[PDB]
RNA sequence: GACUCUUAGCGGUGGAUCACUCGGCUCGUGCGUCGAUGAAGAACGCAGCUAGCUGCGAGAAUUAAUGUGAAUUGCAGGUUGAUCAUCGACACUUCGAACGCACUUGCGGCCCCGGGUUCCUCCCGGGGCUACGCCUGUCUGAGCGUCGCU
RNA sequence: CGGGCCCAUACCCGGCCGUCGCUGGCAGUCGGCAGAGCGAGAAAGAGAGUGGCGCGGACGCUACGCCGCGACGAGUAGGAGGGCCGCUGCGGUGAGCCUUGAAGCCUAGGGCGCGGGCCCGGGUGGAGCCGCCGCAGGUGCAGAUCUUGGUGGUAGUAGCAAAUAUUCAAACGAGAACUUUGAAGGCCGAAGUGGAGAAGGGUUCCAUGUGAACAGCAGUUGAACAUGGGUCAGUCGGUCCUGA
RNA sequence: CGGUCCUGACGUGCGAAUCGGUCGUCCGACCUGGGUAUAGGGGCGAAAGACUAAUCGAACCAUCUAGUAGCUGGUUCCCUC
RNA sequence: AGUCUAACACGUGCGCGAGUCGGGGGCUACGAAAGCCGCCGUGGCGCAAUGAAGGUGAAGGCCGGCGGCGCCGCCGGCCGAGGUGGGAUCCCGAGGCCUUCCAGUCCGCCGAGGGCGCACCACCGGCCCGUCUCGCCCGCCGCGCCGGGGAGGUGGAGCACG
RNA sequence: CGCGACCUCAGAUCAGACGUGGCGACCCGCUGAAUUUAAGCAUAUUAGUCAGCGGAGGAAAAGAAACUAACCAGGAUUCCCUCAGUAACGGCGAGUGAACAGGGAAGAGCCCAGCGCCGAAUCCCCGCCCCGCGGCGGGGCGCGGGAAAUGUGGCGUACGGAAGACCCACUCCCCGGCGCCGGGGGGCCCAAGUCCUUCUGAUCGAGGCCCAGCCCGUGGACGGUGUGAGGCCGGUAGCGGCCCCCGGCGCGCCGGGCCCGGGUCUUCCCGGAGUCGGGUUGCUUGGGAAUGCAGCCCAAAGCGGGUGGUAAACUCCAUCUAAGGCUAAAUACCGGCACGAGACCGAUAGUCAACAAGUACCGUAAGGGAAAGUUGAAAAGAACUUUGAAGAGAGAGUUCAAGAGGGCGUGAAACCGUUAAGAGGUAAACGGGUGGGGUCCGCGCAGUCCGCCCGGAGGAUUCAACCCGGCGGCCGGUCCGGCCGUGCCGGCGGGGCGGAUCUCCCGCUCCCGUCGGCGGGGGACCGCCCCCCGGCCGGCGACCGGCCGCCGCCGGGCGCAUUUCCACCG
């Protein structure tokens, strides 16, 4: 249950707020689960996609196991394309087809140092946290 | 509605003649909304009937001598199985109905052994059945944040706070209630009675002082005594097969003519 | 129109009565602010007590209540005089007082003197700079168990 | 066999019902802040492709700074910080209490600069002033107003 | 005047429905620990004491229930009662229903109820819905020269009739009564159907392109639509003066 | 410039006052553009209660206002007494 | 398209009850809910009416004596809060309810006749306040344009075990 | 004549400041109707209300008695309950209508003029120097300039004050800057299944995950993601973490202002005028021989003046001190900036406006003012072939679905086309009764069964009785033991609560360590309740334990087939 007074339960305001957040908001919305072997060593649970990380996509029509790069992150629709999931047009062209970061599951990250700063700040959050909890 | 929804209009009458029904319509205008019926209920746009007012008596008052009169009553149907189970609460493993456990209870501060206590204690069926219960909630107030609907489970009732509310508070259809603030609202849910209790020593010895005995009065009341029987013995079918009452009889007639 | 046997009324609804209708809406919103207020002074005045200065003993004005006593708005100067306690030291001490007050008899006169008498034994001095007392302060002992008390100062009961 | 009526199937016209809801209505809470240092309001302009809406002001779908940290997207184009958010520095067209006089955007006056002159006057451009009432002080004045000296 | 015959929801007999009355009957389902009853003209005991083998017995009684006797049944204005009639939302309850298909809609399908209405079957549809106990209401339409929206007959009808008038050939074009060019016949007739301005309009002006919509037939045409262009002053006027 | 008569045409018209023939006056109390003044119980009127933006025996716009109506119209499911 | 607010009247259901009611205030996610306060019941309504008002404000009798038959007071004591009629129910009981016949014992039932009578109704008395008439007594800090009392009529939205 | 003062009055694009206009939900001051009600209507009512005008704030206004009362008296203002639909007003009709006292929320008081005393002891401005500087201030210096005696500052204000004398007491106040010690706004973060299988176009559906009933839970609110998710993502809980900026409460420091009191006695001082009050007129009020306000005329006093709800004279009391000023809180808020929620509406509803809505459009103008939501999960928005000038078709393809084809969710009625069936000279249509034909249903087409008995064929762990063990139901006329009472009686018991039942000490005040008074604490008694002990009554059918007895059931033996039971046949 929610005991803060100033965050809303309503349903219209959440859906607004979501569907009409900025970009910067978008990227934090825009966030995929890392892999077993990368959130075991690395104690991080999730990391906001970026332009160039090899991911997999876990549900859908082209769930599967192979590892694919994404190509670029369309904030405004909410999806991100990667490099070999995509359909035929009629006339022979190959557009991609739009997967949502929730629905996939990242493989290799990279790595700049803004992104292992990021990286470092979640794992002494969660270290900070187990201490107090355990 | 708002008190000056649909008065925005300046229209008048057309007056008898000219083949309209002697409604007020909208003045001149090149436009659609033009000589079209402004006020009354009958028109598109207007106001309504009975406009609603704030000042509708909303609340209602009670005499404090019947609401102590019905949580009695309350506390009393919570006390047998047969009207436990007929509000539908699934306590058939549990050892005694009114269920009281040790004061170390108060002292829990995990969610975890809350649930142990409660699976030991052989009332977890009850948060099966709110798990089970679980649905959407039917017609147009999803829209206004009722959404989903689940059923009431057990209700912990304890005397003071070691913890307690934080341990229970995220199982689902669990109530907890302090002893001397038992409402009727949440011991009676739905104006039916026998709600599934579950008791701490301490509470439970001090619900006799704060309701007061037949011949003690309330302590922790001003003035009150517990309510009076209007019969005291209820078992009919033993008042009526009884020698005394047999004896005065005239033989029955099952003679159907 | 009057049908039968009835009591005939004068509803005073003639007016525009509608556009002055005040509902209580805000009435728990109100008593929240009103005790949070309460608490905010009085965690604000540290040790002095909550219910604010302490108040004298008055006959209520009518025949219908001159059998009764109650809290009044300030102790009288003769009261004062007679205690001991000057016009401008009261106030900054705690006592209420006002100079309309009249004193017709000398029971009430003796019986607010005996209060504001009962009262200055009771009162805890602070030394305003701590670490220097003077004459008529309290010593640590006392200052060490000074507390606020609920409720008026030294109830008046009848 | 044509035409007419009823019924059902299918197909039209039409947008009822049902389900949705970034909208309202009501209640409550905190704060409770405009303007001659030019407000509210109006007009006109500004995007590579742009009409409306939105944002902005000749620095014109924004500059500077702080935070975040790899995008914007309908189409093109070329990490020592793109985009967003915040916003404390800078900037802010013409009207409008609207302020040189009028309200055509017309006509001026004073001062100082750069062209002209080589200040000798014109003429051109630029910049700073040029409203009403009123308070304090300053300067210049007035009166067969009350006096004093000569 | 006589026999016979015909029929109303009236009368008689019978069945069923409801209402009213008897403020009628039933706790007695008292069973091997047992002994079957209270209906029959005429008050009140299946009264108690003291002396002279085989293990058996239907249904019933949501008592707000069930059962039995009689009588009765018109109805506007109006009153009252009962609705397991119907609609929307809330509190409880149904270990309720639901992508193996919810709401809604159609149905020469099967039924139930006196009725309000309801339940199944088939099709369509694609995401939510309902039963019971209580609570609340912006809660049920055939009418108001009712409001809004849509659709008919009239009806392929009335009409496309003020000011004299058209014709031949060719070109483009998918397509020519209407476009263009040439020829002929006409009209306005210098107070014009001519050449130019003021107020007013504001791009309608010019070229190209198109022929969805508009130009009450048609259009290869347009004051339509889309692309692009176009208004040059010391000496035309405002600017200046004053008039009411 | 005006509008007699045909009481003609039309009268869901070309037109919410138009058309035709016939008519009155045509150097004056003449016709007319622009500017300007008079505003609603007011203006203006060679005077018809005429005109004052298709509105005049008291214009138009918003509000008081959901004005009052002993008067017309309507008033939504079933069964039972 | 008979709604909501306020008032009133009666009828029904509930809690308490000669009392009842916190509604205003105060103390302690749902919760703006809930619980609590009694020297927070101030107050409202009810428990007393009547008069314009000053004001007044809801049973008596008997026994025995003294004084001015009877009446009044000092006294002491006792009875003590109506009556008539109709009243649902309850109480008593002349007798009787059989299995052969007699007597008597316990329980139960029926019943001639006779009673204590609820609520309510009618009637007759009584008491309180206003007013009228007739009358004589009583008290004293102030003896008075003082205070109090009786008998009989009549006016009241009164009393007569809430 | 000239010059110099002061007084009144001018001009400055003189130096430095200030006002204007907007919004207006709440507030203050003026102005002020008529619909309506009275069943007509004129006073009255509507109503000091709408319209109109002016002026502000975060609140405004009011406010520390020229008060209320008549008591054993209270004591600024504002707000809530009550007073009370009351006193009173009213063609005494319709109607209207307060305040005092009481209980509460809040609680805070002060300052001038005047009379006096202090060598004007007072203030503003320009210049230099030092510091501070985004609230223009502090300090030093000017034979610098003004204001002011037609009155500035200090003391001082009705609660009395001043001065002097006599006693007692005191060196704890405030600010300009510096340095130190621990709520608000912002940013980035912190638990657990995408586990196995199986549905689907797609899973968030369904089953499972043991003996740790998968994992987290101080987190099971919500939203997004291809239906329906506590564990996929953002979030949610936490006195959880880190990083920035601001304020207050404190600290010492440097400097600055100020050297500050009380009690008694005596001597002095002591107040607001065209105002009060009176007459008249008009409005207003519940205010009635005049409640408040305003105009005109008259026009004061100082043991005075006002008030004491009926006009006036006389006479006593009571109570304030008008004609000058400031002041927080409790209080109001349909505008504005942010918020949170709802038994509210769900696109003819809800704001006029869910969308390029005060928009398109209309009117000369003041002003008037709409209609209009939904493809799909994702455009994957139909390549290509072909007839046609083309709109537009027939094929192919996407999709789960084009039966979703760019006003495309579902797609009703009116109305229309076509197919099939039936029928057709008293318009059609309708109620009752049949008949005929259709489309469908019964998945009808050899007809019901359920128990007991006789007979015929078969097969079993197989019946009764008996033994062991477990459980259960009813009991012991009067088995032993417990618990409970809307039960009682005992008590040389131990207590909590209450009393409008009584009576040792302490505090206060009244007296020359004392007689006697008041408040409080201590004890006695009474009443209730809880507990320890004892004794009877009842119950355990809202509330039992062991033993014994009977009965019943179940499991296992032993029973072995004229028993019992299974399935068929007549
Ligand atoms: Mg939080
Ligand atoms: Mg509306
Ligand atoms: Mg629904
Ligand atoms: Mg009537
Ligand atoms: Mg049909
Ligand atoms: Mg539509
Ligand atoms: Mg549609
Ligand atoms: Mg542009
Ligand atoms: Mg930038
Ligand atoms: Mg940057
Ligand atoms: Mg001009
Ligand atoms: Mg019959
Ligand atoms: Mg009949
Ligand atoms: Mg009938
Ligand atoms: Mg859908
Ligand atoms: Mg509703
Ligand atoms: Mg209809
Ligand atoms: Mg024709
Ligand atoms: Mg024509
Ligand atoms: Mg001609
Ligand atoms: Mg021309
Ligand atoms: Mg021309
Ligand atoms: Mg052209
Ligand atoms: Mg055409
Ligand atoms: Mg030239
Ligand atoms: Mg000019
Ligand atoms: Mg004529
Ligand atoms: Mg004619
Ligand atoms: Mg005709
Ligand atoms: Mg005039
Ligand atoms: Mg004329
Ligand atoms: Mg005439
Ligand atoms: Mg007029
Ligand atoms: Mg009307
Ligand atoms: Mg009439
Ligand atoms: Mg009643
Ligand atoms: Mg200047
Ligand atoms: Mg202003
Ligand atoms: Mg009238
Ligand atoms: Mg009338
Ligand atoms: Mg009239
Ligand atoms: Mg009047
Ligand atoms: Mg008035
Ligand atoms: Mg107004
Ligand atoms: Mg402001
Ligand atoms: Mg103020
Ligand atoms: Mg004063
Ligand atoms: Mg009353
Ligand atoms: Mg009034
Ligand atoms: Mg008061
Ligand atoms: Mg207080
Ligand atoms: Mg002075
Ligand atoms: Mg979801
Ligand atoms: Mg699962
Ligand atoms: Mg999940
Ligand atoms: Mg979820
Ligand atoms: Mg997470
Ligand atoms: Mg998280
Ligand atoms: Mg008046
Ligand atoms: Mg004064
Ligand atoms: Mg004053
Ligand atoms: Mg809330
Ligand atoms: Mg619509
Ligand atoms: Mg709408
Ligand atoms: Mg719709
Ligand atoms: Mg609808
Ligand atoms: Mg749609
Ligand atoms: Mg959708
Ligand atoms: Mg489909
Ligand atoms: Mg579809
Ligand atoms: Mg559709
Ligand atoms: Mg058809
Ligand atoms: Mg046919």
């Amino acid at each position: 249950m929610k005991f803060n007074p100033f965050v809303t339960s309503d349903r219209s305001k959440n859906r607004k707020r979501h569907f009409n957040a900025p970009s910067h908001i978008r990227r934090k919305i825009m966030s995929s689960p890392l892999s077993k072997e990368l959130r075991q060593k690395y104690n991080v649970r999730s990391m906001p996609i970026r332009k160039d990380d090899e991911v997999q996509v876990v549900r859908g029509h082209y769930k599967g196991q192979q590892i694919g790069k994404v190509v670029q992150v369309y904030r405004k629709k909410y999806v991100i394309y990667i490099e070999r999931v995509q359909r035929e047009k009629a006339n022979g062209t190959t557009v991609h087809v739009g997967i949502h970061p929730s629905k996939v599951v990242i493989t290799r990250l990279k790595l700049d140092k803004d992104r292992k700063k990021i990286l470092e700040r979640k794992a002494k959050s969660r270290q900070v946290g187990k201490e107090k909890g355990k | 509605v708002s008190e000056l929804a649909g008065h925005q209009t300046s229209a008048e009458s057309w007056g008898t003649g000219r083949a309209v029904a002697r409604i007020p319509r909208v003045r001149g205008g090149g436009t659609h909304r033009s000589g079209q019926g402004a006020f009354g209920n009958m028109c598109r746009g207007g106001r309504m009937f009975a406009p609603t007012k704030t000042w509708r008596r909303w609340h209602r008052r009670v005499n404090t001598t019947q609401k102590r009169y019905a949580i009695c009553s309350a506390l009393a149907a919570s006390a047998l199985p047969a009207l436990v189970m007929s509000k539908g609460h699934r306590i058939e493993e549990v050892p005694e109905l009114p269920l009281v456990v040790e004061d170390k209870v108060e002292g829990y501060k995990k969610t975890k052994e809350a649930v142990l206590l409660l699976k030991k204690l052989k009332a977890w069926n009850d948060i099966k059945k709110v798990y089970a219960s679980q649905r959407m909630r039917a017609g147009k107030g999803k829209m206004r944040n009722r959404r989903r609907i689940q059923r009431r489970g057990p209700c912990v009732i304890y005397n003071e706070d070691n913890g307690i509310v934080k341990a229970f508070r995220n199982i689902p259809g669990i109530t907890l209630l302090n002893v001397t603030k038992l409402n009727i609202l949440k011991l009676a849910p739905g104006g039916h009675v026998g709600r599934f209790c579950i008791w701490t020593e301490s509470a439970f010895r001090k619900l006799d002082d704060l309701y007061g005995t037949w011949r003690k009065a309330a302590s922790l009341k001003s003035n009150y005594n517990l309510p009076m029987h209007k019969m005291l013995n209820t078992d009919l079918s033993r008042i009526l097969k009884s020698p005394e009452i047999q004896r005065a009889l005239r033989a029955p007639r099952k003679k159907i003519h | 129109a009057p049908s039968r046997n009835g009591m005939i009324l004068k509803p005073h609804f003639h007016k525009d009565w509608q556009r002055r209708v005040a509902t209580w809406f805000n009435q728990p919103a109100r008593k929240i602010r009103r005790r949070k207020a309460r608490q905010a002074r009085a965690r604000r005045i540290a040790p002095r007590p909550a219910a604010g200065p302490i108040r004298p003993i008055v006959r209520c004005p009518t025949v219908r209540y001159h059998t009764k006593v109650r809290a009044g708005r300030g102790f009288s100067l003769e009261e004062l005089r007679v205690a001991g306690i000057h016009k401008k030291v009261a106030r900054t001490i705690g006592i209420s007082v006002d100079p309309r007050r009249r004193n017709k008899s000398t029971e009430s006169l003796q019986a607010n003197v005996q209060r504001l008498k009962e009262y200055r034994s009771k009162l805890v001095l602070f030394p305003r700079k701590p670490s220097a007392p003077k004459k008529g302060d309290s010593s640590a002992e006392e200052l060490k168990l000074a507390t606020q008390l609920t409720g008026p100062v030294m109830p008046i009961r009848n």
